[PDB]
């Protein structure tokens, strides 16, 4: 899903 | 010959992004689950690595051109290069006298044996230490070190990369900058560039070996449960 | 009247399982990410809670009849009751003098304000402290405390429970034991049983409120990323 | 998936 990476990439 | 503006601005941007995402005091290490010398170092190193990923992401978002790519491409580049960028930034704390990484206190002085207690074998650690030493010897300037990291993270030849053309152009421009800088500001750096590009090749092999060993670890729930949600996401294969 | 063997063996089994899964020295707390007084206590409390879940699972596997249920039912009972069992076992360290939980050192002395820094509101913490105090006052014997936890974890009325009949029978037998023990070995415990059963009702409301607040937290990746893989699994809704 | 819980339940 990559929800954390998305959030961190702003 | 000399460097141009939109080429020197690139170097100033990268150097500043590195300073903004690399704590020289290592004061955040006390917030990680404490190190303990089955796989006693996994909790601490997992937090160390999770924290580094956050730093790499902060750095990436400041690489010119990176923030304009698609989220999918940004993620594809981050997931496939994260460990290589971590290995490059860790060289800053590597010491050729004790072949270890020293990050402030004696508690945060990592030996090749410590990584072993995090689930890794000499199959990886041996080449890794060899890489660290070789790189440490290139005595790179902060400008070249940071450029090497941006060039590594902006490699179009990574699985999952879609807009391979735009990423190839971003990395080509970063390469010119590094080549011009070594030629103009690095006395004795005649053979440097080729040796740096060689280091990116070495990283590919380390990345490959690290991925195998990590996959083995992630398949055992008693170990994967010690990892963090960010580490599982970035090193996971659920793309 | 007096207690029978296969009824006293049950009490000895539970008491021993509790001792085997409840560290009175709290020496494992130094291994958690250190407490820090947005949501500064989340890392520490997430590790505290993750570690407690592991203890609850160890306890559950020793409850007679539990290990024979289906994995699906064991998981359904654990996921729906875990927080209630954690709240019950935490009463052992609750102190009526400071309305806080004291687990060894001053670093590990949790105030209602600390939980607030882990993402919770007084909407939960207020009833929680009230529950802790009420329970602390019942001055339960170790035998009743442990029986209360096993009775709570073996509730057939939980979402996801399939073999509701066998679980109803396991919990009924545990209830007789508790009733017989209070009547025979607890001078003045005439009204105790009803007050204990009342405490299970209180836990349902706390569980309900905790789940809402946790859902809110788990939906924000900057917070969920601070949780552990076990906490995400047990409190998650991906059944 | 519950892979961790399964493992822990032995
Ligand atoms: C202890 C050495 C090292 C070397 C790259 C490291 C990582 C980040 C660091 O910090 C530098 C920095 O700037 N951070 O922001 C420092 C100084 C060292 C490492 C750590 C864990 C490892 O194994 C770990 C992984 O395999 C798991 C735990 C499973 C994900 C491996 C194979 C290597
Ligand atoms: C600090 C108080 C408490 C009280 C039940 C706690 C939990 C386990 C404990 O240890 C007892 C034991 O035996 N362990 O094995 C002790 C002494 C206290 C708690 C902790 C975190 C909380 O909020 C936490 C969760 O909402 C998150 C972090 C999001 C999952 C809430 C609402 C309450």
């Amino acid at each position: 899903k990559h929800k954390i990476l998305h959030r961190l990439l702003q | 010959h000399m460097l141009s503006d939109e080429q020197m601005q690139i170097i100033n941007s990268l150097v500043e992004a590195h300073h903004k995402t690399y704590d020289d005091s290592y004061s955040d290490f006390v917030r990680f689950r404490p190190p303990v010398r089955r796989l006693s170092m996994l909790p601490h190193l997992a937090d160390l690595v999770s924290y580094s990923i956050q730093k790499v992401i902060g750095f990436a978002k400041m690489i010119p051109g990176f923030r304009d790519l698609t989220a999918e491409d940004q993620i594809a580049l981050l997931k496939s290069s994260a460990i290589e960028i971590i290995m490059l930034r860790s060289n800053q704390s590597f010491s050729l006298e004790d072949m270890s990484w020293s990050c402030g206190g004696p508690d945060f002085k990592y030996c090749i044996n410590d990584v072993t207690k995090a689930g890794h074998t000499l199959e990886l650690l041996e080449p890794l230490v060899k890489f660290q030493v070789g790189l440490k010897k290139l005595k790179l300037h902060e400008e070249e070190h940071v450029l090497l990291m941006a060039i590594c993270l902006l490699s179009p030849d990574r699985p999952g990369v879609q807009d391979h053309v735009r990423i190839e152009a971003l990395q080509d421009r970063l390469c010119d900058v590094l080549q011009a800088y070594i030629r103009i500001q690095h006395p004795g750096g005649r053979l440097l560039y080729a040796k740096m590009i060689q280091k990116l090749a070495d990283l590919r092999s380390l990345n490959e070996e690290h991925s195998k060993q990590y996959r083995s670890l992630s398949f055992q729930p008693e170990h994967s449960m010690q990892l963090t949600p960010l580490v599982l996401e970035v090193f996971g294969s659920e793309v």
